[PDB]
RNA sequence: UUUAUACUAACAC
RNA sequence: GUAUGUAU
């Protein structure tokens, strides 16, 4: 499916962790799996992809490599530059046709709040348990010092 | 099927496969239809 | 044919044993018993089939067996047999050349039969093919393979499976073949058999195990159970949890593993017990503790000594005993070994000329070899190795030790000691014997062994560990004479309780409704009944009511024994069906003295509802009623009991006989009028002998109708 | 403590098959938290790992029901047959015995006159049935057989209960097959049963009641085979049969196939019939009506 | 009286 | 609910 809600946490996720980790992200997405979470990134979401526009004169050489290789579509992508081999296959599927003719709302809001907790705090178990020890010791004194004034 | 009958534990992708496996058993002609379509059109495949 | 392969196949078979070998104990066994590895799975073995040659040592085939007439020793090696090595694998595999030669012969032989069948114009039969089953490299069994119509369209398979090794990372030894196209290319059947006989038969193996300690009747029909083994456990826990089944295996071979010849170790006694661990073997140390988990050792010693006092007080008049006194037991005497003070002291009124100590069970025993006037009893519990289960030699040493020893403070230098093993469930005594004592302690121990609660607890606790299930004496012709003794008994017949009449729905879907039924408890002395009538309503609005009703009957059978006074309570309850023992023993555990039996008889308690007054009254009965019937009228005035029991059993059978035309023979019998305050008719001694044959003739008619076969031998 | 008291504790456990000394051992490891899996450590603890039997209780209320309440009741509430006053089955049903009945199978269907005997009570393994209830099944067997004897056919029946932990009903199904194809079946199964499961098992593949019936024809199956654990069983005539006990059920077949694949070969059908799916539902007259009228002539 | 969260969990299947 | 530390 892949709706907007998904992608806007994913973009925030990669900024957080790094594109190397993927199963940390697919936990926070719930219904997505680190293969899809990674896969769907290299096709679409990232900045390096060129979503918009396709410039005719640069494009008549993109259908030229198909004459050379025939299939082989992943070696074509780094040359053609537009990448996202899906669209590089779909673009040559445009021009070859023309030549011849002539709960769910609620569950989305839950994951969107859980993600705001993950991004917010990095302290870990040791930070939380060490501060409680300070909080106990400080709170212990305030009762202990009142005993001294009482006496 | 051979792959997973032996193994005591199963993993995500295996869990995923067995459903698609079991779904195919139930109704073949619908799965046949999808196989033929997969050949004709598709040329780019997921990371192996 | 190579040496290089056959000096792996040894070293690698050893590498694998040494895996197991380690996971029981770290100090590494000097030797090990080979039964444990090579014995088939169905006797608690691993099943692992060897290449190379394993010299089974002779000392690991001896085994014992105990009847009440003695203890027979056996030697599988002493007899003139083939040299005792574990059989090789190769000798049960047709070497290729042969197979290849036979295959083309066989498949021609099939081409002969199959074409000559089509020349006859008559299809091929199973009879001819049984000649050649496990032959042909496509084995002919592959023709009868299920998927033959679908595998016909499979093709190029042999390549697939070679390549499959790149598809998934599971190293597959059967790659070169397939089981569906080539069939089983190997048969081991006759390997298993010939391994057993090399290990000393089922007995030779089973000796090594704790089969005897469980005390089941015979191996014949026994059982094994398979368990799996939630919370987040992590790593080190899941390893220990996968090795749960493994723990049992140690228990079942404990007798042959835990001995001096297997572990040249420090023999430390396990605490609170008489056992000895030779190694450390922690998997075994735990599961023995878990069995002797209260103070079970002490309690077995006391439970035996306590149930010797209760036999010797009743029969003291015959032995002419002055006083029977049980000594004060020290708390740790039960499981000490270097010392043992006597538990039961006795005296004699007259005199008692005995005999150099002998053995109990054995036939010929001498009676004039010594002279005394006193004796004592001291029981010794003893957990046996495989290397030492002879109690005869054990006790023998103990007397000769403790008799002449100056430190041991027995009263006289003349007495008796009883040896008892719990691992092999054996017993004997090398003491001073007398006419009267010999047959007493024979009978009394053989009862004690089968009777005691302490030894029954032990045997259940072991089976809890082994998880070894199975499939009092049953009723024979001798048990008929016993059931008409002075002892009160019962015949509980929960056949009746659940029945349904047929209801047809308006639509109407077929449906069932239940008709009140009688909890039939039949006395073998009084000849009365304790019928319980159960209302439909209890049945109503319930689920799984077939099993419920069986529980509901046993609840009210125990409630009837409570209502009966302590004088009139039964001694031995008997049930028709074997399934009834499970629910009934939960209520009768509060009354533990009663012996609950199972039977093999086809007792005729099916024909009871066929009496007309029982149908009329119970159909009318609108509440649960504790009714009391008499199935002997006042026969006791004229006809005796024993004979009348065989009569009404014959007459109850006889209402299932010509179904409802044996009762229809009793209806024109009007002169013999039935009494008004009683059930049966008033048949005289001649009319009993006229009723007997009529019913016996018609009975064997229905056995001829139902079971085909007419009249056979008596 | 006390011996007479201790005997009572042992018999109570005997009925509760789920909890014994293996669960107290397995519980103690999860509870221990610190547990290194060695021989050095397992000895240093020793007593600490066996110690338990304090929390165990319940007595009669536990055993009377058995196999949990929540699990069996959920099975019983859904169970699509079980004949009571309250509940009416989903199967159409033909002839009702006192503790059993004949009914038609699911929609895929193996043969034109394919049927199944079903006990009224929740029996599972047909070895757990009462000897009183079994006698009704025998009269059904002979009449059904004699029905197909006039058709010149004969019948092979079977039952498949690889897992009684699931706690399902057992339906002994009748399969009409010709006599020349019937005589081959002894081979087919004997291959399938030995092949199907891994052959390091203890129980030994194949257990013939056909030879046992010559020793005791009334009950060979009931005597030989065991109820408690898994199992599978075919038979020819009244009291013939081949018998195999199932282990590693995951390997066997969760949806019923090892036998159905053998009939899919022996009888020879398309590869779409092999798997049985669908439901009983109700009021399916046109197919089950043709069987009733035919069956009533031979049926007591 | 209803809903959520955590602690009770040194629970149970 | 211990492994491990804080207070009397
Ligand atoms: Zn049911």
């Amino acid at each position: 499916a892949w709706k907007n809600t998904e992608d806007e946490i994913l973009k925030a996720a990669v900024s957080k962790y790094g594109k190397n980790q993927w199963a940390r992200i697919s936990s926070l997405l719930v219904r997505k799996t680190p293969k899809q979470c990674k896969a769907r990134w290299y096709e679409w979401i990232d900045p390096s992809i060129k979503k918009t526009e396709w410039s005719r004169e640069e494009d008549e050489k993109l259908l030229h490599l198909a004459k050379l290789l025939p299939t082989q579509w992943r070696t074509i992508a780094p040359i053609v530059g537009r990448t996202a081999t899906q669209c590089l296959e779909r673009y040559q599927k445009l021009l070859d046709d023309l030549e011849a003719k002539e709960d769910m709302d609620e569950d989305e809001k839950e994951m969107l709040s859980e993600a705001r907790a993950r991004l917010a705090n990095t302290q870990g178990k040791k930070a939380k348990r060490k501060d409680r020890e300070k909080q106990l010791e400080l709170t212990r004194r305030l009762s202990h010092l009142q005993k001294r004034r009482e006496l | 099927k051979e792959a997973y009958s032996v193994k005591g534990r199963l993993n995500q992708s295996q869990r995923e496969e067995l459903a698609l496996v079991e779904q195919a058993y139930d109704n073949p002609h619908e799965m046949l239809s999808q196989i033929k379509r997969r050949l004709l059109t598709m040329r780019t495949f997921k990371e192996v | 044919s190579t040496p290089e392969l056959l000096d792996l196949l040894v070293k690698c078979e050893s590498k694998i044993q040494t895996r197991v070998k380690i996971s029981l104990n770290s100090k590494m066994p000097s030797r090990f018993p080979p039964a444990v590895f090579y014995s088939p799975k169905e006797l608690g073995g691993l099943g692992m089939l060897s290449m190379g040659h394993v010299l089974i040592p002779q000392s690991d085939l001896r085994w014992s067996k105990q009847t009440d007439t003695g203890i027979t020793h056996f030697r599988s090696g002493m007899t003139t047999n083939g040299e005792h090595l574990i059989p090789n694998l190769y000798r049960y595999i047709q070497p290729w050349e042969s197979e290849f030669i036979d295959s083309q012969r066989v498949w021609a032989e099939y081409a002969m039969k199959r074409q000559e069948a089509l020349q006859q114009n008559r299809r091929l039969t199973l009879e001819d093919l049984e000649d050649s089953w496990d032959r042909g490299i496509p084995r002919i069994n592959t023709l009868f393979q299920k998927d033959r119509h679908t595998l016909a369209y499979d093709k190029g398979w042999r390549v697939r499976t070679e390549f499959k090794q790149y598809q998934l990372l599971k190293n597959n030894p059967f790659w070169w073949t397939s089981q569906r196209h080539d069939g089983k290319l190997w048969q081991l059947n006759n390997y298993r058999v010939d391994v057993i006989q090399a290990l000393g038969g089922v007995e030779g193996i089973l000796e090594h195990t704790m089969f005897k300690a469980t005390g089941f009747p015979s191996w014949e029909g026994l059982f094994w159970e398979k368990a799996s083994g939630f919370k987040k456990l992590t790593n080190a826990q899941r390893s220990g949890l996968n090795q749960i089944p493994n723990r049992r295996f140690t228990l079942w071979w404990s007798p042959t593993i835990n001995r001096a010849n297997v572990y040249v170790g420090f023999q430390v006694q396990l605490d609170l017990t008489g056992i000895m661990m030779h190694g450390k073997i922690p998997t075994l140390k735990i599961s023995l503790i878990q069995i002797f988990r209260s103070h079970l050792w002490q309690k077995i010693h006391e439970s035996v000594v306590w149930d010797l006092c209760q036999v010797l007080d009743q029969e003291l008049e015959s032995l002419q005993i002055e006083t029977v006194q049980k000594e004060t037991i020290h708390p740790r005497k039960s499981y000490k070994m270097n010392s043992s003070c006597a538990d039961i002291l006795l005296l004699a009124a007259y005199k008692w000329n005995v005999s150099r100590p002998s053995l109990l069970n054995d036939n010929r025993d001498v009676l004039d070899n010594t002279t005394t006037n006193k004796y004592w009893i001291d029981v010794q519990l003893r957990f046996g190795d495989y290397d030492s289960h002879d109690i005869e030699r054990y006790t023998r040493a103990k007397f000769l030790d403790y008799s002449t020893d100056a430190q041991s403070m027995y009263p006289s230098p003349t007495g008796v000691l009883i040896g008892i093993d719990l691992c092999y469930n054996m017993h004997s005594a090398y003491g001073n014997w007398i006419p009267g004592m010999k047959p007493l302690i024979q009978q009394s121990m053989n009862k004690i062994m089968k009777a005691n609660p302490a030894l029954y607890v032990l045997r259940e606790r072991i089976r809890k560990g082994l998880q070894l299930y199975a499939s009092e004496q049953y009723l024979s012709s001798s048990n008929y004479a016993e059931l008409f003794s002075n002892q009160i008994q019962l015949f509980v017949d929960d056949t009746n309780v659940y029945r349904v009449t047929i209801h047809k729905t308006f639509e109407g879907n077929l449906t069932t409704k239940p008709i009140n039924g009688a909890i039939f408890i039949f006395n073998p002395r009084t000849g009365q009944l304790f019928l319980k009538v159960i209302h439909t309503s209890v049945w109503a609005g319930q689920k799984r009511l077939g099993q419920l009703a069986k529980w509901k009957t046993a609840e009210e059978v125990a409630a009837l024994i409570r209502s009966l006074p302590v004088e009139e309570q039964p001694r031995q309850i008997i049930v028709t069906r074997k399934g009834m023992l499970d629910p009934l023993e939960v209520h009768l555990l509060d009354f533990p003295n009663i012996t609950i039996k199972g039977s093999e008889l086809q007792l005729p308690f099916q024909a009871i509802i066929k009496l007309d007054k029982i149908n009329d009254l119970i159909l009318r009965a609108t509440e649960p009623q504790m009714v009391l019937f008499n199935l002997y009228d006042d026969w006791l005035q004229s006809v005796s009991s024993y004979t009348a029991f065989s009569r009404l059993i014959l007459i109850l059978r006889a209402l299932n006989v010509n179904t409802e035309k044996t009762k229809l023979i009793l209806r024109p019998d009007k002169s013999i009028i039935t009494k008004e305050n009683h059930v049966w008719p008033n048949l005289d001694d001649q009319q009993w002998l006229d009723v007997e044959p009529k019913l016996r003739d018609l009975i064997l008619a229905d056995y001829a109708k139902k079971n085909n076969i007419n009249v056979a031998s008596l | 403590p006390t011996i007479d008291e201790m005997v009572q504790e042992e018999k109570l456990l005997n009925k509760q098959r789920k909890y014994g000394q293996n669960y107290e051992y397995a519980k103690q490891i999860a509870k221990d938290k610190t547990y290194s899996n060695n021989l050095d450590y397992l000895d240093e603890n020793a007593g600490k790992l066996s110690n338990r039997m304090k929390r165990g209780d319940v007595s009669l209320a536990q055993i009377s029901s058995g196999g949990d309440l929540k699990k069996i009741n959920h099975v019983l509430d859904t169970c699509p047959l079980c004949l009571n006053y309250e509940t009416q089955p989903l199967a159409p049903v033909i002839s009702l015995s006192h503790r059993a009945y004949v009914s038609l199978p699911t929609q895929p269907e193996l043969a034109k006159y394919h049927c199944l005997i079903v006990p009224t009570g929740h029996r599972i393994n047909t070895l757990s049935c009462d000897e009183d209830e079994w006698d009704e099944i025998r009269n059904f067997m002979k009449c059904i057989a004699l029905m197909f004897d006039s058709m010149n056919l004969g019948v092979i029946f079977y039952e498949n209960a690889p897992s009684p932990q699931r706690y399902m009903h057992t339906a002994i199904e009748c399969i009409p097959v010709s006599k020349r194809i019937l005589s081959l079946a002894p081979a087919y199964f004997r291959e399938a049963l030995s092949t199907s499961d891994e052959e390091w098992s203890q129980h030994r593949k194949i257990i013939d009641t056909l030879e046992g019936s010559k020793k005791y024809g009334k009950w060979a199956f009931r005597k030989m085979m065991v109820k408690e654990l898994g199992y599978f069983h075919v038979w020819f005539s009244i009291d013939g049969g081949y018998g195999h006990v199932v282990e590693d059920e995951k390997a066997w077949g969760r949806h019923d196939q090892v036998p159905r694949q053998v009939f899919a070969s022996m009888l020879n059908l398309p590869p779409e019939v092999i798997r049985r799916k669908g439901s009983w539902t109700g009021k399916k007259d046109p197919r089950e009506d043709m069987f009733r009228s035919r069956f009533e002539k031979f049926d007591w």
